[PDB]
């Protein structure tokens, strides 16, 4: 198995439009995951509230759904519940948080381009793992 | 229980006292070789 | 006699559909629009004689009552179970991923 | 109904008479509760006689 | 004066058993946590050790035998708070909430500490060198890490090693589920010390058996060619020597029986000292190796290794251990 | 507790047997001079 | 009765240490 | 209770055997309860009396 | 005004508060204002628990306890809504608190009761003609005893209720039917029945205080055991807002 | 047959510790001369 532009290829909006992802955009944005969110994201699930995970279903069935590229740099930028009635950008690193989430100040759009890539991407490279807690490890 | 703690301080604080005196009491004399 | 009731609920439509009455919260995250606002609601205003009375719940809105439409064919009723429902297992039942 | 000399005590009886009637576990062979036994419980004149 | 008497008693060589001043703090300590040792194990009542009314009985009168007896370990509940028994309301409650452990541990760890003391004091009154206390510093030192720095670094004596054999294994089980210390160099080490100090206590009694000189006949045992206090050696070093040099080579070899006695002392007692701060930096979460997901395909599937078969086991024991104690999702402590 | 009954008469044979062995070697030792 | 075997057992073995201190073979020094 | 139990064969202290060993309770059990004087009539209704 | 480092480690946390001497008013109530305890406490002095007498027919008296855990047994901050009836009774619907504690006592003999000491869902009600809370205002009332351990709770063989396993894996081919109490467990909401009896008053402050004293059952083991029947004495205090 | 459990480590022991006895006392006469 190898890291196909197959396996690089994730929904960009709601539409049904596609990207293709490089290599080198795959393993930044697996690095700025690691930098900004793997503290409370390792494994795709949330530490701080283990309900909620980084699966694609479950982004999917957010309000609105965040299992495309632009949904997930719309949330890096807004964050809200999932049910999208209540913004939570002050309990939420974002870019409109950044004063309060300083880890947020230098990400740029092709930062969080990559980010939302690395965590589409991952479901389709680890299966069950991503999102799946330690029944999966 | 009162009771039970002065006499347990009593009884500790005699034994420390006894060992800080005691190697007050001219220990490195109390050798085979020397003094 | 001695029956292990959570199984007898397993037993009931309990096991295939979300409870109004005996549910945990994080249930209500598999369908779209629910978690955690109308959620919190409907654990809120529980006990539920039947399904449709979740929509006479105080304060809801007509998307909130229409998000809850789509959502009715989703929810039974059942007898509310006293282990399900006591130490605040609706809200945190000990279960994370 | 379940008295000391139903269960086969025979040391028992001879503390019960000189007047050891308490336990440190809180009972009495007299059946009664509250009573403090102090050190001279059923317990303490064992440890008393391994001492 | 009656002083200078007490103290000529205290440091007289004479007695049978030396006592020291040393041993003026350690007789009481240690007999009071033996007495308290001795009747918890025996009957002492059930013990709630993870402070969520769960209580673990230990003593033999409550359902144990002598493997699966232990004196528990005090209530997560108090954790380092120090519980003596004028602390509690009543001696029922002093019980319960395993008083009898902090009673023991505390007054074994002063009186073990002023054994290492009075080691080094009989040495001293004997005219010998005084490093024996050294050697006895590494048990001591695991003493220590097992029942007073793992607990500080945790925040509770209710995990402290159990007093017992049971109790034992259970506190080496999960401590393998936290802190992966088989994975740890510092344990890697003790096991190597303790390994080695088995097998060069073996070679060199079996090295000098082999070389003991004939001074008995054939129906005799041998170890009446021996007698105490004789000037002479009992075992020819030199043929030892040539023996063990031949079986690897002449340079692994020690000619020097007092070079291969310093490396009999110095082996096992490194190698403990290693393994107890071990313990001791693990009781500050400084785990041992970490290899989870180490090894990664080209596309990016986890190829497991030993080290995740490991994780299983420890993830097994993770989520078994203490079963009802834990509300949230990470065990922080 | 519900025990093997065995079990006493076995640890009572397994104290016995040998130390009263050694017992009778160790005191027609001493009574030998 | 295994608790009476238990303590029996432990306490021959503390008598034993109270002879194998107090009333061993001297080492008589030759 | 109590007077009734004294009033009972099985704490007669004549009435064990040299090698029935243990405590009383392993005899007839262990007294939970008196049952009661028990009365037996004939059918004229006169009072009859065990020996 | 203590802080709470003026508290910490003493044990007045686990006290309530007390009235002053010199207070044995009266607090009035309007039949149109609605009325909130905004925080009522119940500290408990004495546990005493019912024998069990082998004879079907005995006195079965309440004997003392040792209470062997500590400062953790009083019931504190709990609100409700105080509302008037048109009998002119006063009724307390409580809503929320720290409204249980788990408590073990000891009898003689080494025998440990443990029980959930609770108010949950107190519903209490004075007599009628009540229009001034005074010294003589009595409170009887009940309130739901839920089971000690809840639904989740593993048993040292690893069984349970909504977890665990359904039968003694560690005797394979043991006959279940003797084994059938212990391997299923079932949860027990019981009734308890409670008595708060005003003695001092603050007509001022709205705070009155006085003593309790409640009965329920001990805790069943998940229904492997029966339980044992609990009366708790203690005082309580109770803080009346106008809402 | 419902026997005394105790009975056989009580016949046991009335056969060992007396026995064991004499022949402690016999082996140590016969290491005398
Ligand atoms: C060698 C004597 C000795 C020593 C050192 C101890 C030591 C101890 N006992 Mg103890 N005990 C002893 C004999 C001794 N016991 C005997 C003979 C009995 C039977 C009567 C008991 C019965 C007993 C009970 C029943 C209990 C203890 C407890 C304790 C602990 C706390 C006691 C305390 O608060 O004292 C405080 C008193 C002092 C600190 C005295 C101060 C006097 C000097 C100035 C010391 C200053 C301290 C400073 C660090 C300097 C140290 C000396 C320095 C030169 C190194 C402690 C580990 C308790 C325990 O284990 O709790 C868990 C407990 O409940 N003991
Ligand atoms: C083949 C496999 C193997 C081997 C060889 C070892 C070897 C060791 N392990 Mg280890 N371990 C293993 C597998 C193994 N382990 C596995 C699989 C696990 C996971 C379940 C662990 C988990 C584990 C833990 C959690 C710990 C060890 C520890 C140790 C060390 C114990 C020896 C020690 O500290 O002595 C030193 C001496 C003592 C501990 C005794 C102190 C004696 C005091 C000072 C005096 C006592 C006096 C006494 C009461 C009275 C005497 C009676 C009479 C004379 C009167 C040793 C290096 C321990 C360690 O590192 O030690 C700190 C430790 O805590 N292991
Ligand atoms: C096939 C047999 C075998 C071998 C070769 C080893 C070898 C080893 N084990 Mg292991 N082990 C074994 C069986 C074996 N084990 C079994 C059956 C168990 C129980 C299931 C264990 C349990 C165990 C544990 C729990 C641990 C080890 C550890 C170790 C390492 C250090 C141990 C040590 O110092 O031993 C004592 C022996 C000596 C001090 C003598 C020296 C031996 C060295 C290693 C050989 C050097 C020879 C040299 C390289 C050859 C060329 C020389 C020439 C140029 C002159 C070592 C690699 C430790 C480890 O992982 O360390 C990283 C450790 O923690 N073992
Ligand atoms: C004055 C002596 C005396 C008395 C009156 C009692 C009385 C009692 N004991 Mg007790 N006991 C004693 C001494 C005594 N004990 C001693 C010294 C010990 C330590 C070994 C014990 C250990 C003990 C235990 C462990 C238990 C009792 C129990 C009991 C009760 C039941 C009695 C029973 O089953 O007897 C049975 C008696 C017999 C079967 C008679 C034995 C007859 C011998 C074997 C005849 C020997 C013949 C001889 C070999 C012939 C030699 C001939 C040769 C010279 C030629 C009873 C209250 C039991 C109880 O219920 O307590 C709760 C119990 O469990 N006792
Ligand atoms: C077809 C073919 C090839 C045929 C074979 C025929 C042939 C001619 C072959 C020969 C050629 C040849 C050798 C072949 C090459 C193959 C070869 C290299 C084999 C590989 C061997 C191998 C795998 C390993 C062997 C190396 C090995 C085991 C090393 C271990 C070294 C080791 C750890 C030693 C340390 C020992 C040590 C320092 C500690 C001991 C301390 C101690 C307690 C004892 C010492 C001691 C104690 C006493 O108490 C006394 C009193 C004395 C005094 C004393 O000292
Ligand atoms: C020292 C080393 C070892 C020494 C040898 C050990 C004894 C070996 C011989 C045993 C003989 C006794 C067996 C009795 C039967 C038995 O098992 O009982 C067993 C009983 C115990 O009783 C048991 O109790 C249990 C719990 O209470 C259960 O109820 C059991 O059913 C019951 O058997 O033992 C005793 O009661 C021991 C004490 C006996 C004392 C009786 C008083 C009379 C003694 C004086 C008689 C003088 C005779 C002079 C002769 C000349
Ligand atoms: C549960 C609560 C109750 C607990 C009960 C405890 C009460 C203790 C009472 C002690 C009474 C005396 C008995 C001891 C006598 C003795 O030992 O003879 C040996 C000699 C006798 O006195 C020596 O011998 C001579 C005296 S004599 O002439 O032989 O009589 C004398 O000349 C010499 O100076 C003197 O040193 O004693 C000595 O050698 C010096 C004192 C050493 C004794 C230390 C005790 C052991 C402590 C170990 C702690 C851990 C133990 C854990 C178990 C494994
Ligand atoms: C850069 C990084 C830093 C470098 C690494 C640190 C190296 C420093 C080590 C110094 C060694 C000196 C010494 O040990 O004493 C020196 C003595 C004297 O040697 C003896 O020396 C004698 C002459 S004299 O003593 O030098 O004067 C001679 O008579 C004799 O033949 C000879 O054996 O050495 C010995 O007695 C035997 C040599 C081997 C014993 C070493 C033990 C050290 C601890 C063991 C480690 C175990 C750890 C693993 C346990 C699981
Ligand atoms: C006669 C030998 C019997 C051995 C049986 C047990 C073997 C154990 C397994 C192998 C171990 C190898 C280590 C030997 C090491 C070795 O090399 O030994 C050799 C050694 C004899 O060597 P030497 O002739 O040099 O004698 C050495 C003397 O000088 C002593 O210093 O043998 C013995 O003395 C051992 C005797 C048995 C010791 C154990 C006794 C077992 C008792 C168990 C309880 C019985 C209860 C019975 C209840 C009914
Ligand atoms: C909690 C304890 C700590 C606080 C108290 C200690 C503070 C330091 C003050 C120093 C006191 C030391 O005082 C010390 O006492 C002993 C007892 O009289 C003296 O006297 C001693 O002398 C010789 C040894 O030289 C002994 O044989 C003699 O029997 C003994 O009396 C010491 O020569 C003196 O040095
Ligand atoms: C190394 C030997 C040292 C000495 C050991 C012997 C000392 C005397 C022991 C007396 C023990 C009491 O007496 C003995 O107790 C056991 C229980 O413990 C009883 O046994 C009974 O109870 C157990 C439960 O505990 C039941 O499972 C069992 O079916 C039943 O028989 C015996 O019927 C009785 O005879
Ligand atoms: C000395 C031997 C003591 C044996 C234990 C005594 C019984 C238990 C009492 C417990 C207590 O209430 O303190
Ligand atoms: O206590 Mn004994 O073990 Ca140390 O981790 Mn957390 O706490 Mn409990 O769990 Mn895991
Ligand atoms: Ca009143
Ligand atoms: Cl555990
Ligand atoms: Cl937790």
């Amino acid at each position: 198995a190898e890291l196909t532009p197959e396996v690089l290829t994730v929904p960009l909006n709601s539409e049904g439009k596609t990207i293709t992802l490089t290599e080198k955009q795959y393993l930044e944005g697996k690095r700025l995951f690691q930098y900004a969110c793997a503290s409370c994201h390792v494994g795709g699930i949330t530490k701080t509230n283990p309900s909620l995970d980084l699966r694609t279903e479950t982004l999917a069935l957010a309000t609105p759904p965040r299992d495309n590229i632009e949904g997930l740099v719309d949330y890096m930028k807004n964050p809200t519940t999932y049910d999208g009635e209540q913004e939570i950008a002050e309990v939420h690193p974002s870019l409109r948080s950044a004063d309060i989430f300083p880890k947020m100040r230098n990400l740029t759009e092709k930062d969080l381009v990559a980010i939302a890539g690395h965590i589409l991407v991952e479901p389709k490279i680890l299966g069950d793992k991503w999102g799946g807690g330690k029944v999966y490890y | 229980m009162e009771t039970l703690k002065i006499t347990v301080y009593i009884v500790v604080t005699f034994f420390v006292l006894l060992f800080v005196f005691g190697f007050l009491s001219g220990d490195p004399a109390r050798n085979p070789k020397r003094k | 006699e001695l029956v292990n009731v959570v199984d007898e609920k397993l037993g009931t439509a309990y096991g295939e559909k979300i409870d109004l009455n005996n549910t945990n919260i994080a249930a209500f995250i598999q369908y779209r629009g629910l978690y955690p606002t109308l959620a919190k609601l409907i654990v809120k205003n529980a006990p539920y004689e039947s399904v449709e009375d979740v929509l006479n719940i105080p304060g809801l809105t007509e998307r909130q009552k229409q998000i809850l439409r789509e959502n009715l064919e989703h929810f039974t009723v059942t007898e509310v179970e006293t282990a399900l429902v006591e130490g605040g297992d609706r809200y945190n039942n000990g279960l994370y991923k | 109904l379940n008295p000391m000399w139903r269960q086969g005590m025979f040391v028992l009886p001879f503390m019960a008479r000189l007047g050891v009637t308490g336990s440190w576990s809180g009972w009495s062979i007299t059946g009664e509760t509250g009573i403090d036994p102090g050190f001279w419980s059923f317990e303490g004149v064992a440890l008393a006689h391994i001492v | 004066n009656l002083w200078e008497r007490f103290c000529n008693w205290v440091t007289s060589t004479d007695n049978r058993l030396y006592v020291g001043w040393f041993g003026v703090i350690m007789i009481p300590t240690l007999l009071a946590a033996t007495i308290c040792f001795v009747i918890a194990f025996i009957a002492a009542p059930p013990v709630d050790i993870d402070g969520i009314r769960e209580p673990v009985s230990g003593s033999l009168l409550y359902g144990n035998n002598i493997i699966t007896g232990a004196v528990v370990p005090s209530s997560n509940a108090i954790g380092l708070h120090f519980y003596p028994i004028w602390e509690a309301a009543s001696l029922d409650e002093w019980l319960y909430n395993g008083g009898p452990y902090q009673l023991i541990i505390f007054h074994f760890l002063l009186g073990a500490s002023c054994y290492m003391g009075r080691q080094w004091e009989l040495s001293y009154r004997l005219g010998m060198r005084p490093w024996i206390c050294v050697a006895y510093s590494a048990p001591l030192a695991s003493a220590f890490a097992v029942f007073l720095i793992y607990p500080i670094g945790q925040g509770s004596f209710s995990d402290g090693m159990p007093l017992g054999i049971s109790g034992t294994f259970n506190f080496m089980i999960v401590f393998q589920a936290e802190h992966n210390i088989l994975m740890h160099p510092f344990h890697q080490l003790g096991v190597a010390g303790v390994f080695g100090g088995a097998l060069f206590c073996a070679m060199h009694g079996s090295l000098v058996t082999s070389s003991l000189i004939r001074e008995t006949t054939e129906t005799e045992s041998a170890n009446y060619g021996y007698k105490f206090g004789q000037e002479e050696e009992t075992y020819n070093i030199v043929a030892a020597h040539g023996y063990f040099g031949r079986l690897i080579f002449q340079y692994a070899s020690f000619n020097n029986s007092r070079s291969l006695h310093f490396f009999l002392a110095a082996w096992p007692v490194v190698g403990v000292w290693f393994t107890a701060l071990g313990i001791s930096t693990m009781a500050f979460n400084l785990n041992g190796f970490n290899f989870n997901h180490s090894v990664i395909d080209a596309k990016g599937n986890v190829i497991n290794t030993w080290a995740d078969i490991i994780n299983r086991a420890n993830l097994g024991m993770e989520v078994m251990h203490e079963r009802n104690a834990h509300n949230f999702p990470l065990d922080l402590a | 507790m519900e025990v093997n009954q065995l079990g006493l008469i076995a640890t009572a044979l397994f104290v016995l047997v040998p130390s009263v062995f050694l017992i009778i070697l160790y005191v027609q030792t001493e009574s030998q001079q | 009765m295994e608790t009476i075997t238990y303590v029996f057992i432990f306490a021959c073995i503390i008598a034993l240490f109270f002879f194998a201190i107090f009333f061993r073979e001297p080492p008589r020094i030759t | 209770e109590k007077l009734a139990f004294y009033d009972y064969i099985g704490n007669n202290p004549a009435k064990g055997g040299l090698f029935r060993t243990g405590p009383m309770n392993k005899g007839d059990g262990i007294a939970q309860a008196w049952k009661g004087h028990a009365v037996f009539r004939n059918k004229e209704g006169e009072e009859l009396f065990v020996r | 005004t203590l802080t709470y480092d003026d508290i910490v480690g003493t044990g007045l946390a686990n006290k309530c508060p007390t009235l002053d001497d010199t207070a044995r008013g009266a607090y009035p109530i309007d039949s149109s204002q609605t009325y909130r305890i905004a925080r009522l406490c119940l500290q408990p002095t004495t546990f005493l628990v019912k024998e069990e007498p082998k004879n079907k027919r005995q006195e079965a008296e309440f004997v003392p306890t040792k209470l062997v855990t500590r400062e953790t047994t009083s019931l504190d901050q709990i609100q409700g809504e105080l509302k008037v009836n048109s009998d002119g009774s006063l009724t307390f619907v409580e809503e929320d608190g720290i409204d249980f504690q788990p408590v073990t006592v000891q009898m003689a003999g080494g025998e440990r009761i443990p029980l959930l000491f609770t108010v949950k869902n107190l519903v209490a009600s004075t007599q009628p003609n009540v229009t001034s809370i005074t010294t003589s205002t009595d409170f009887k009332g009940e309130f739901n005893v839920p089971s000690y351990r809840t639904a989740n709770f593993l048993d040292p063989k690893g069984r349970g209720l909504a977890s665990g396993y359904d039968s003694a894996i560690a005797l394979p081919q043991a006959k279940e039917e003797e084994l059938a109490r212990a391997n299923v467990k079932r949860f027990s909401l019981t009734k308890g029945q409670i008595s708060l009896n005003v003695a001092k008053v603050d007509g001022r402050t709205g705070e009155i205080a006085g003593t309790f004293e409640s009965e329920q059952l001990s805790d069943d083991d998940m229904g492997a055991h029966e339980p044992h029947e609990v009366k708790i004495q203690g005082v309580f205090y109770a803080s009346i807002e106008p809402a």
